[PDB]
């Protein structure tokens, strides 16, 4: 799609392999923010967004917190505090045809700059800085969406570089998406390393008594300590406590 | 009309357990003692089901045996331009549909899926359905997903909402997002037209009665019991002993003088003050200088 | 339309100018004037974009700013090379643009 | 600040802006401590319930709040 | 380079349409926009409409509007003038321009092409 309309997938449920992106040589940037590149595959993430675009190869400097720009401002802000990674990689013999390529527009002139996260598909013409536009452009109204033109011949800064930027949150369960790592048994009455789906901890686990909601993935105590988990391979409820220790 | 939320409309904020703990809750609750639009539906003169709007996510309730209420639809402008929702809740299944479809003047099912007329539907959803009896929802959309809460429970023939206390359970999480400003409730007799152009003709359904509501971002004190479920719930915004509650983290606040907000008056206007200078600086010299 | 003089004489290393009759009311208003240098059988090119701007490759020698409600195009030393018609346009008002009569250089 | 003269009694409920004049926000009464809004106020004198300041101490009239 | 390759002239029976291509090189096609022109081969020159090979919009002038009609083509980086009642007034070379502005529609005609000449038979 174009930067503009960016298409994006909600992936969910699901066992994301990243160790086949991250170790690809095919990318060209792949500058993570919050989170380690080489860490991906070893993390269960609340809700992974992966959008999609085709942008002008000097503009790919743009899509980062805090820049500014044409595409940063009209028609792909990523937010202040933006969590994820960055993919982009040449496509000139993908996404640029012989004498040109035009499936690949860009919004040039906005009245306001977007919102992080926004898309914009009104091609409504421009605000005219004078008596309003009926329905007609010119001299006043410019039409806000612009192609590119890619073309062969162009420069490494100006060749369509196809970008993917992957947003998730990494709170805590239900994890919708983790990475692969072979589940194994449960080992109940020591001190056990767990990772309950995505809930990281140390600690023993013990058969409960406690009857959660169906609901309920995990369970806190008072102070908001994890006192309690359910089995997601079993849907047993696991008291945790922690494990015993004492000055000597 | 207008009746009184009186305490209703608490849901389970966050899927975690908690036993005998005064969770302080911030999330879009019902605020307490607030105003419900009660409906006369039936609308055999009067012409009719009205649409409402989904402010910042609502609280939806009804008390009927006849089982009218058999659906929900939702969208930006509820038209086939931009994108919607339509929930149906049939004896069989529920079919939650996203499809920027085409709806009706007056929507209804008929059971015959009339409120759509047409249809390139682009996500679908099937599970079971969700059937003196007092249903009660929450409708929340927040950043993708589309959060609904239920809990129905046998009321005591009010003739409103009761004044005693339930807690929603999380039910549904679409995870789809679309820009939701206005919604408006499906009423369904057992047969009558399909025609999608009609408002008061065909048949006349039993009587019907429900309510709407509106959620406000507002701090919560939930009293999770023993077991694990919410028995009582204070507003910190309603009143200065509901605020002396949520302050000091307690239900029963005692004999004395309690500080619990601090009191700053606002800025009624901004004024901008410089002197009468007007003459420009030469920046347009300096940047345009024949020579450097 | 635009009124505008019919020609202008001159000789080559010598100052003339050539004017365009448009009305302050519709034609000045919305100024933005663009004379174009047109010699016969051949395209033309704008010659001051602007008002009183000239392209990239224009020479220095012509020059021109509205005055009132008309503008103007003068040529200082001319020469061989500029004998041409001149016409003058505008926005007028709306996207109806209209261009001038027309005026014709011509040398001694 | 809240006077209240507990919850298991009553749900009155009279607050107490310090140091604030009541020109800016039933029964406005202006201490020397600042505007107590919704207090009886009283010319009787008694023992101190509910001390707020500078002499004024508030209690359960029994039934209403005053100060 | 930058010019416009106009196409070849035509001679066609009063009454009847015709229509002129120019087909753009060097630069970007889309963006900068195309007006159409005319020139009588007798005097003047008069200005009938766009075409934004950007977004496709037209706009024409009241003596052309109704009569005239414009097209583009982003596969040959062309755009299309038709005419369809070649009266014997229309017996004229026609011109397509550029604009100097990027994207916006303003008035700033720069390279025009060699010209299509159009005759009117009898
Ligand atoms: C130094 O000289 C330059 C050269 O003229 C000045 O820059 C140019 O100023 C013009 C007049 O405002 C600008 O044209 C206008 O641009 C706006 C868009 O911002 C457009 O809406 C108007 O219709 C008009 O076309 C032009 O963009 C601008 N820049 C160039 C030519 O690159 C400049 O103002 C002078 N002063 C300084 C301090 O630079
Ligand atoms: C070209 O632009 C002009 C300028 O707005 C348009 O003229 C207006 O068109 C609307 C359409 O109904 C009329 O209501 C106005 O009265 C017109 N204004 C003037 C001053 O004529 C014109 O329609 C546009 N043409 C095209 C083909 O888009
Ligand atoms: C462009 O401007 C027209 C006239 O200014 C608008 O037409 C109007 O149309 C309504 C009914 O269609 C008439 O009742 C009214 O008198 C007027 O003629 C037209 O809507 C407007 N177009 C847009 C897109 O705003
Ligand atoms: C996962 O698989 C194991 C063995 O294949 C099975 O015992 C367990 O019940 C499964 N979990 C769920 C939730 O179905
Ligand atoms: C939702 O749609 C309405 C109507 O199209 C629009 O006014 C509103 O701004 C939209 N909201 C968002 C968050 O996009
Ligand atoms: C529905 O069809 C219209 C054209 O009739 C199309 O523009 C739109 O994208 C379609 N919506 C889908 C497939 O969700
Ligand atoms: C908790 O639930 C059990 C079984 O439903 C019930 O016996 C018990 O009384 C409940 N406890 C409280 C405090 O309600
Ligand atoms: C109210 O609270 C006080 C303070 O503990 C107590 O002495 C009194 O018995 C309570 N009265 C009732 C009716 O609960
Ligand atoms: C409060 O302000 C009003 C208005 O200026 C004034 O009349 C009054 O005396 C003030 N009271 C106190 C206690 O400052
Ligand atoms: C209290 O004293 C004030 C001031 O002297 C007086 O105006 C008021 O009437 C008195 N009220 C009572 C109940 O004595």
């Amino acid at each position: 799609a174009s930067v503009y309309a960016w298409n994006r997938k909600r992936i969910s449920n699901c066992v994301a392999d990243y160790s086949v992106l991250y170790n690809s040589a095919s990318f060209s940037t792949f500058k993570c923010y919050g989170v380690s590149p080489t860490k991906l595959n070893d993390l269960c993430f609340t809700n992974v967004y992966a959008d999609s675009f085709v942008i002008r190869g000097d503009e790919v400097r743009q899509i980062a917190p805090g820049q500014t720009g044409k595409i940063a401002d009209y028609n792909y802000k990523l937010p202040d505090d933006f969590t994820g990674c960055v993919i982009a990689w040449n496509s000139n013999n993908l996404d640029s045809k012989v004498g040109g390529n035009y499936n690949y527009l860009y919004r040039l002139f906005r009245k306001s700059n977007l919102k992080p996260f926004e898309r914009d598909i009104s091609t409504e013409i421009y605000q005219a800085g004078s008596t309003p536009c009926n329905g007609v452009e010119g001299f006043n109204c410019y039409f806000p969406l612009q192609s590119y033109g890619f073309q062969p011949t162009n420069g490494v800064g100006y060749q369509p570089y196809r970008v993917v930027v992957l947003s998730f949150e990494l709170l805590h369960a239900p994890a919708t998406v983790c990475g692969p790592k072979k589940s194994t048994n449960l080992v109940k009455n020591k001190c056990v390393n767990f990772n309950f789906n995505g809930l990281t901890g140390t600690g023993v686990l013990t058969e409960s008594n406690k009857k959660f909601l169906p609901f309920q993935q995990f369970g806190r105590d008072i102070a908001d300590t994890t006192d309690a988990v359910r089995d997601p391979q079993t849907l047993e409820i696991l008291d945790i406590t922690p494990c015993s220790f004492g000055g000597v | 009309a207008y009746t009184n939320s009186f305490t209703r409309g608490v849901y389970y904020p966050d899927k975690v357990f908690r036993s005998s703990v005064l969770h302080s809750t911030q999330d879009l609750f019902l605020p307490f003692f607030s105003n419900v639009t009660w409906f006369h539906a039936i609308h055999v003169s009067g012409t009719d089901n009205p649409v409402l709007p989904f402010n910042d996510g609502v609280y939806f309730a009804s008390t009927e045996k006849s089982n009218i209420i058999r659906g929900w639809i939702f969208g930006t402008t509820l038209d086939s331009k931009t994108q919607s929702l339509l929930i149906v809740n049939n004896a069989t299944n529920v079919v939650i549909k996203v499809c920027e479809f085409q709806f009706c003047n007056d929507p209804f099912l008929g059971v015959f899926r009339v409120y759509s007329s047409a249809n390139n539907c682009t996500f679908e959803y099937v599970s079971q359905p969700f059937l003196k009896n007092l249903r009660e929802f929450v409708f929340k959309n927040i950043d993708g997903y589309f959060k609904i809460y239920s809990k129905h429970t046998p009321i005591n023939l009010v003739r409103d909402l009761p004044q005693g206390f339930s807690a929603l359970e999380p039910l549904v999480d679409l995870p789809i997002g679309i820009n939701i400003t206005r919604f408006q409730t499906l009423l369904a007799l057992h047969r009558s037209y399909l025609t999608p152009g009609d408002s008061s003709s065909g048949w006349t359904a039993g009587a019907a009665a429900y309510y709407v509501g509106y959620l406000q971002p507002r701090t919560f004190l939930l009293k999770y019991n023993e077991n694990g479920t919410i028995t009582d719930a204070v507003d910190c915004a309603l009143d200065p002993l509901s605020e002396t509650k949520c302050t000091l983290k307690s239900f029963t606040v005692e004999k004395g003088i309690y500080q619990t907000s601090n009191f700053r008056v606002q800025p009624t206007e901004s004024i901008v003050r410089f002197p009468n200078i007007t003459n420009l600086c030469p920046f347009g010299e300096v940047f345009n200088a024949t020579r450097f | 339309a635009l009124t505008q003089p019919p020609s202008a004489s001159g000789s080559p290393g010598q100052s003339v100018t050539i004017s365009c009759t448009g009305t302050s009311s519709d034609v000045g208003g919305y100024n933005y004037v663009s004379w174009y240098q047109q010699h016969p059988g051949k395209a033309p090119k704008l010659m001051i974009y602007e008002v009183s701007k000239r392209p990239s490759g224009v020479p220095d020698r012509f020059s021109g700013s509205k005055s009132g409600n008309t503008a103007s195009l003068t040529v200082s030393g001319l020469q061989a090379e500029d004998e041409a018609d001149y016409y003058c346009s505008s926005y007028a008002g709306s996207n109806n643009l209209v261009f001038g009569g027309g005026t014709k250089l011509t040398v001694l | 600040s809240v006077i209240t003269p507990g919850t298991n009694t009553s749900n009155q409920v009279a607050v107490l802006y310090q140091d604030v004049n009541c020109t800016e926000v039933s029964n406005v009464f202006q201490t020397r401590a600042g505007c107590l809004i919704g207090a009886e106020h009283v010319n009787n004198s008694y023992e101190c319930d509910i001390p707020i300041g500078a002499g004024i101490c508030a209690s359960y009239q029994t039934q209403s709040i005053i100060a | 380079q930058v010019q416009l390759v106009q196409s070849g002239a035509e001679v066609k029976k009063p009454g009847a349409s015709v229509k002129v291509s120019c087909k753009a090189s060097g630069y970007t096609f889309t963006g900068y926009y195309m007006h159409w022109v005319r020139q009588a081969p007798g005097q003047g020159l008069e200005w009938m409409g766009w075409i934004n090979p950007n977004s496709g919009g037209t706009n024409y002038t009241q003596m052309f509007q109704g009569r005239v009609t414009m097209t583009r083509d982003t596969s040959i980086s062309t755009a299309y003038m038709e005419v369809s009642r070649l009266r014997s007034d229309d017996t004229a070379v026609y011109y397509c321009a550029r604009d100097r502005s990027w994207a916006v529609v303003y008035y700033y005609m720069d390279v025009w092409g060699k010209g299509t000449t159009v005759t009117v038979s009898s």
